[PDB]
């Protein structure tokens, strides 16, 4: 499954296995049973 | 459930301990100090001067 | 002058009732047999871990105490007096007397001479024990009043002290003092250590016997 | 009437050990606290 | 300011009271209410008095606290009466019925039939036969006394005649 999306530069650590944040608590939840990979790269230039 | 908890489909004459039991809370229930000083707020918001 | 206390200042450590049985605590106490300063009748004392505090009369000379750090302005202290009124707890930032006071016509309160910034307020022979200690910017006190046979000298015996008081203050303390109502018209400081005790309940839960575990071999 | 020990001493042991069984409910063991509503009540699940 | 009133909006008085909450460093103060429940008695509840929390059936009792004192323990340290902060009415706390279940088995080889002990548990809470080691169901309670079958405990047993 690859989950594709954009987020503000801060809540880069909310998606991560297990945490609190309005980020994660509303838009976008991992399990803490997570296996997997999370790449983030910036994007202001497209 | 005697069958499920020996492993078997043939069981010999015996009494045999297969689960627990226990009751449930009907309901919840909370008791703390009455009310006394709700802090009268009705002095500086109702002031007449 | 000093003085020996027998079994003296024993306090509920806790709200926990307890029927017929012998339980054991860790906590600060004044242990057995101390020995205990005697003033007569007063100076600036030292707190560094609770207080046990003792005193006797049937008129009433000791009128509360005061506490701190600095006992004056530019830092904050507490102030407990009871005139013949009634008890007034207190904490501002004071001025005190160097040597404060209250007379007995009837007009006194020679104490302070400043009142500033108060956070808290409250207003409304025999043998008087207190129990004073500071906790988590919890000040503590335990109490208890007993009627000598005596007027004026430390008896021997077991009496437990009940808590009376629990001030959410913050305020440090490293100094106490006293009050007296002069002439116009006894008492004793031990100091708490942690011990560990071994307390016997009675069957309607009240303390009637203790042992001190670091006294001696047997205890 | 006015000698059971070995009877006695029996009776004391299996008291002496449940009591110590039930004392071990009260321990930390290095947590925050002896009680599971204590620690399902300030930690999140993680 | 000359107030009157016949000023437009934004030249009349408004009054206005600022609220600021401070955090020094005591050990506490002012805070909210918090909605709360009644009280029943005779039933496995989840209560909670003041912080004491658990669960259990509350009846009322025949201790005397002292007035300073808000809820007793007994030996081993668990909680066993409790004190009510409104009513200051001290009740006991008994845990909520539990246990153990056995099934008693002719044999699979003999029948299908079998019967089933609560174990310590009184028969309201769960043809019903009443013993020492608890509730028994299913089973019938004759009078005459055969050699020993299968122990359910406490001095009876049970065995399949003539057929149950
Ligand atoms: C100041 O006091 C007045 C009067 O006691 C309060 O006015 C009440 O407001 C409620 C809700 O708006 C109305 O249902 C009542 O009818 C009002 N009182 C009267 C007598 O009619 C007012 O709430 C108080 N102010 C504050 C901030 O508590
Ligand atoms: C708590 O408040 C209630 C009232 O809000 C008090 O209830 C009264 O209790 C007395 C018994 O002392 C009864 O005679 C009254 O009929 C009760 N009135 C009501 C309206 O319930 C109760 O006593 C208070 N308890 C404490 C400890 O403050
Ligand atoms: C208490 O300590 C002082 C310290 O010098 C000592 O002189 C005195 O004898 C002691 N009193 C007792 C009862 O041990
Ligand atoms: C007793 O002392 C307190 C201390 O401020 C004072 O408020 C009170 O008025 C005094 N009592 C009388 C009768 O004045
Ligand atoms: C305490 O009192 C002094 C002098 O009256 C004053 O300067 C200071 O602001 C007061 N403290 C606070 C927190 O206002
Ligand atoms: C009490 O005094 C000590 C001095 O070592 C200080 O560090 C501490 O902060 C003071 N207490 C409070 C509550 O500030
Ligand atoms: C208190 O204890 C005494 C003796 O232990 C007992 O006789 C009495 O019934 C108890 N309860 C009271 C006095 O209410
Ligand atoms: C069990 O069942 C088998 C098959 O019916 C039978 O041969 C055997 O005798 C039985 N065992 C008994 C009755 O003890
Ligand atoms: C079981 O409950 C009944 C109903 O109250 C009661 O009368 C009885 O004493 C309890 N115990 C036994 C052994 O029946
Ligand atoms: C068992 O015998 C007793 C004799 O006391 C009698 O009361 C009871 O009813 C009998 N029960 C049955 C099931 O026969």
């Amino acid at each position: 499954y690859a989950d594709s999306f954009v987020i503000r530069g801060d809540e880069v650590r909310q998606i991560a296995p297990g945490q609190t944040g309005k980020i994660a608590d509303y838009n976008y939840k991992l399990p803490d049973d997570f296996t997997g990979c999370v790449i983030a790269w910036n994007s202001n230039n497209l | 459930e005697t069958k499920c908890t020996l492993k078997s489909f043939t069981v010999e004459k015996g009494i045999y301990q297969t689960s627990n039991f226990r009751v449930q809370p009907t309901e919840s229930i909370v008791r703390f100090p009455n009310i006394t000083n709700l802090c009268p707020f009705g002095e500086v918001f109702n002031a007449t001067r | 002058a000093y003085t020996n206390s027998f079994t003296r200042g024993v306090y509920y450590p806790d709200k926990v009732f307890r029927s017929s049985v012998l339980h054991s605590t860790q906590d600060l106490f004044l242990p057995f047999f101390s020995n205990v300063t005697w003033f007569h009748a007063n100076p600036v004392l030292p707190f560094n871990d609770g207080v046990y505090f003792a005193s006797t009369e049937k008129s009433n000379i000791i009128r509360g105490w005061i506490f701190g750090t600095t006992l004056d302005s530019k830092t904050q202290s507490l102030l407990i007096v009871n005139n013949a009124t009634n008890v007034v707890i207190k904490v501002c930032e004071f001025q005190f007397c160097n040597d404060p006071f209250l007379g007995v016509m009837e007009s006194e309160f020679r104490v302070y001479s400043s009142a500033n910034n108060c956070t808290f307020e409250y207003v409304s022979k025999n043998l008087r024990e207190f129990v004073f200690k500071n906790i988590d910017g919890y000040f503590k006190i335990y109490s208890k009043h007993t009627p000598i046979n005596l007027v004026r000298d430390l008896p021997q015996g077991f009496s437990a002290l009940e808590p009376l008081v629990d001030l959410p203050i913050g305020i440090n303390i490293t100094r106490f003092q006293t009050l007296l109502a002069l002439h116009r018209s006894a008492y004793y400081v031990g100091y708490l250590q942690p011990r560990t005790f071994l307390l016997k309940y009675n069957e309607n839960g009240t303390i009637t016997d203790a042992v001190d575990c670091a006294l001696d071999p047997l205890s | 009437s006015s000698a059971l020990g070995k009877l006695q001493d029996v009776v004391n042991q299996n008291a002496q050990a449940l009591n110590t069984l039930v004392k071990q409910l009260s321990s930390n063991f290095g947590a925050i606290s002896s009680v599971l509503n204590d620690i399902l009540s300030r930690l999140d699940p993680p | 300011y000359g107030f009157q009133p016949t000023n437009g909006v934004g030249y009349q008085p408004y009054r206005v009271v600022v609220l600021s909450f401070e955090l020094l460093h005591a050990p506490a103060t002012v805070c909210g209410p918090k909605k709360s429940t009644n009280l029943v008695k005779n039933k496995c509840v989840n209560f909670n008095f003041n912080g004491l929390t658990g669960t259990g059936v509350l009846t009322e009792s025949n201790k005397k606290f002292l007035p300073f004192q808000q809820f007793g323990r007994d030996i081993a340290d668990t909680t066993d009466a409790v004190r009510d902060p409104q009513t200051l009415e001290i009740l006991d706390i008994t845990p909520c019925s539990f246990g153990g279940v056995s099934v008693i088995t002719p044999g699979t080889n003999t029948s299908n039939q079998v019967a089933v002990l609560y174990q310590d548990v009184n028969c309201t809470e769960v043809n019903v036969f009443q013993t020492r080691a608890g509730c028994l169901i299913g089973a019938e309670h004759v009078n005459n006394s055969y050699e020993c079958d299968i122990p359910i405990g406490a001095g009876i047993c049970a065995s399949y005649q003539t057929q149950s």
